[PDB]
Order: C-alpha cells, then structure tokens, then sequence
C-alpha cells in the first residue's frame, strides 16, 4: 500500500445538520474540530 | 471578510503569512426557497 482516500470531514456539517445552535454548543466545547480538521488536513496533505 | 488573503491571517492567527495553501472557512450554498410537502387524498368529510 502507498495511499488511502484522501478524506476530510467538516466540523459543523458532520456534528450539527445545519444548526446554528447547535453550532453554538459546539463552539463551546473550543478547539476539538478545528484541531481535529487540521490532523485530517495534516493526514491528507501528508499523503501527497 | 475582507479579502481571501485576510481569511487567512484570522485563521492561522498570524499577520504575516508564508507560501502554500490554506484552507480557512467552509464553502455552503444557503437553503433558497422551501418547500413542505403531504400527499393529496381523496377523504372529503361527509360534514356537508
């Protein structure tokens, strides 16, 4: 094996279907998906 | 919001920015119109 599927999955889409209070809750629990997004981001361009 | 260029200053948190690509805000195409939706039916009350 060489590479896998590059995937990405984004904070608010994935946890909250679009809802802005939802969004607000997890915007409190701070920087878990944005961290999160950036080790995907880190996993994706490390493959290339 | 000003410009591309200043998304990505807000997003690594930091004045000067080096060479690459960055990824800083979600693309989404908001919700235009609306549509609600139930099924015709031919149970007219018998009331008249």
């Amino acid at each position: 094996p060489v590479s896998m599927t590059k995937t990405s999955v984004d904070c608010t889409m994935y946890i909250c279907g679009d809802s802005t209070e939802c969004s607000n809750l997890l915007l409190q629990y701070g920087s878990f998906c944005t961290q999160l997004n950036r080790a995907l981001t880190g996993i994706a361009v490390e493959q290339d | 919001a000003l410009d591309p260029l200043s998304e990505t200053k807000c997003t690594l948190k930091s004045f000067t920015v080096e060479k690459g690509i960055y990824q800083t805000s979600n693309f989404r195409v908001q919700p235009t119109e609306s549509i609600v939706r139930f099924p015709n039916i031919t149970n007219l009350c018998p009331f008249g």
